[PDB]
């Protein structure tokens, strides 16, 4: 609404710059730390689960030796006999702007649990849940950690853009401007007192007389 | 005659006299009075002061004013990152102190020439005031340290107690002061 | 600057001392975090915080419109009293207990 | 900007250089440090780098007060000298070897 | 000199004045005579207007064509929140508005003025093409708010036949008006 | 300032006239875009886009450069024509109809 005046703010609006510029500045190597820790959940992601869905598979179908079908009945006359729903565990992090919640969603989940031996193939391809069940967790809190982190990671660089190329150049064009015209004041001031001692000598050069 | 403190006639009183005091003007245009900046402001007597206050006042207010000021003029150092990146991701110990100090010139810091008592003070009612704070400050350091959070803390009822506070008048004061004295070592280890 | 003479005292009701400091602080802490939140987001405030930013447009617009319409100090009052009423109390240090639920 | 042809190894005491261009920039690594604690708390920081926070404070609460105690120029290097053991060794790099080999 | 306004000779022409049209750097970049800014005005008269306004023009302009301001009002306040978060993650039935106002500029500003189709154009077709759009909004208001998306009416043709809405030699204007009216409150009702 | 005299038929060729505003047009909607890749994403803008882009550089340094050969109007207006051709042909406005079939 209003052009920013004409004297005071210089040395005020330099101070923006000063708290500006060495924020910005910094900020960057505030930002370096995250980075690093990113790398960190990098690694770590897929590693087991790939591993143990592969022989978790030979089962799945070989289990299918005439179980078929079985598969079915199994199912029917065991399951829901090792926790199968429920356990989620909302969780704070490090969430900027408006918050957000990620999570771990573990409580038990396979091994045995038909009464007795009853088939074979069962048992073996209920013990794949064990290994797959708990595998599939890691990937699927760390891979979402890593996504989120991610944004933010970029987020960051965001600001550090417009901050560092949006604000100082602009704020920087006033400041300027102020100078400029704070100087353009003082040359009348000069040239104006000037004129004063021309009269002052003139006129007493005929306070001299005769 | 403009704001521009660089301007002569002012300037020219600095450096001549001592005990300079600054009145910030958008300070003011808000509400307060007779509110200065005290990161503008500076004294210099205040140290040829120091013993009649001991004798008078309380043998260790000098140090009890000076935690003041260590909040108080410290406050900044967190005050600019706020405004770098909002009060947002400004932790704890973080939040902990902004907030302090929030009250400590919403309370600490306005008076009034107009309000019909509660506008001039004594050191010794003053002097009180001033020690409450300090513990509020300690105990919820020890809050947060321990495992809870300054976020209740706020909205404990006992805060506004600490709030209204400066208007009771002297001759109540003793008492008030040391009913808040009970108040808060239970009002935290309750919580 | 000549207000502290002539209000209040059997010149306005004794709300009114009390009321503009608050009212006018309210707003004053009002547009303030019209900045902080046009810089970190669209918002991130707090459900404390929210209920300011939510008086903002309203001041402005509701109260300090008016039309040709004239008022009463009366009917004035009373809107001012409702605008203070959205902030939920425990929030208005500015004023005083009684004067406060006197006309909640 | 001059001081170069102060302090010498057959002038004053030999170490005093080296001890000058630590501390320096020694300290300026470690005030970022504690502003950025303000932002992601402490348990973000490598442990190297943790204790370069904690210098700072020895040094700004005891190093730079001197209350009216007065010192001497050889009292001063060894306090400064023993408050660069805080940090970890090996890692001052800018002083040489010996020097550290015959004091800490 | 400045093209700020600044020097004296601009505040000096501001007090001796009516109304104001000051144009603005900016826009020349981007060409578009006449770089009035609609954000750097102000009449004096449109409280005075009135009369042989509604009288003449029509007597759905004093109002429907002032609805149109406060488009192009809004319009700014969101774009800076379009370059603080792009112009995705808003509310959908945001994202119709600022295109809207892009159309508030695609037949609604410009017009050389060397091109043998602006060099004169009346309040017809002006308010013509004024109404038009007012209508559009409302039609796609109610096409989201049923759910359907923001991009959808995006690509209708009904915008491109618009855009040549300065592109129509002033007598057979009621040609295209009542005409294309039709063909905004059909063809977009297919959905 | 002056470009609407020197221009087309009987003088010049008829087509500065007209693909005088498109390459402007052209222009303008890179650097828009050239923005947003800045603050939001590489992939998070429409292949309406993609197309722009390489037409920036194109007109970037395929077009302006031009060495210290020289060049002719004609030649000119030819890899103007060029320079036009990746855009598709749906979007160009400012063309009269005749001219986009007689070149490509």
């Amino acid at each position: 609404s209003q052009v920013s005046p004409t004297r005071m703010n210089l040395l005020q609006r330099r101070g923006q710059l000063r708290l500006a510029q060495k924020g910005v500045d910094l900020l960057k190597k505030k930002r370096d730390a995250l980075v690093a820790e990113f790398f960190g959940l990098v690694r770590e992601a897929m590693e087991a689960r790939k591993a143990l869905d592969q022989a978790a598979k030979e089962a799945y179908a070989a289990l299918l030796l005439a179980q078929a079908f079985d598969g079915p009945e199994v199912v029917a006359g065991a399951a829901l006999g090792v926790p199968p729903l429920e356990g989620v565990e909302a969780e704070v992090e490090n969430v900027w702007g408006s918050k957000v919640p990620r999570l771990k969603a573990t409580f038990p989940d396979g091994a045995l649990l038909s009464p007795v031996g009853t088939p074979a193939y069962t048992l073996e391809a209920s013990r794949a849940f064990r290994r797959y069940a708990e595998a599939l967790i890691r990937v699927a809190n760390t891979e979402t950690r890593l996504k989120k982190i991610g944004e933010e990671i970029k987020k960051t660089t965001r600001r550090v853009n417009a901050l560092e190329q949006v604000v100082i150049p602009g704020i920087r064009a006033q400041i300027r401007f102020i100078q400029q015209v704070l100087e353009q004041r003082e040359r009348e001031d000069t040239f104006r007192l000037k004129r004063i001692k021309g009269k002052i000598e003139a006129r007493e050069a005929e306070e001299e007389g005769g | 005659p403009g704001g521009d403190m660089s301007e002569p006639v002012t300037q020219s009183t600095l450096r001549i006299v001592g005990a300079f005091w600054r009145l910030d003007a958008s300070l003011a245009f808000r509400r307060h009075f007779p509110a200065i900046n005290w990161n503008g402001s500076y004294s210099l007597f205040t140290s040829a002061l120091d013993p009649w206050y001991r004798e008078n006042v309380a043998e260790d207010y000098p140090e009890l004013r000076d935690a003041i000021s260590e909040l108080l003029q410290r406050e900044a150092g967190l005050q600019e990152i706020v405004q770098l990146v909002g009060p947002d991701a400004l932790q704890d110990a973080e939040r902990l102190v902004i907030e302090v100090g929030r009250i400590i010139r919403e309370d600490f810091l306005q008076q009034n020439a107009y309000h019909e008592v509660d506008a001039y003070c004594s050191m010794k009612k003053a002097y009180g005031i001033m020690k409450m704070i300090l513990a509020f400050y300690k105990e919820a350091e020890a809050a947060i340290k321990r495992g809870v959070s300054i976020d209740e803390i706020l909205q404990l009822p006992v805060l506004e107690r600490i709030g209204r506070a400066r208007y009771v008048s002297e001759e109540e004061f003793p008492a008030y002061f040391e009913e808040a004295m009970k108040e808060i070592q239970g009002a935290f280890k309750a919580l | 600057r000549l207000m502290n003479n002539g209000v209040g005292k059997g010149k306005t009701r004794e709300d009114h001392k009390q009321v503009s400091d608050q009212l006018y602080s309210a707003y004053a802490n009002g547009v303030d975090i019209r900045k902080l939140v046009a810089i970190i987001g669209e918002d991130a405030l707090t459900e404390n915080d929210r209920r300011y930013l939510q008086f903002a447009d309203a001041f402005e617009r509701f109260f300090i419109n008016q039309g040709q319409q004239n008022r009463s100090i009366e009917e004035s009052l009373q809107i001012a009293w409702a605008l203070l009423s959205m902030l939920p109390q425990g929030e208005l240090k500015r004023i005083s207990k009684d004067h406060i639920g006197k006309y909640y």
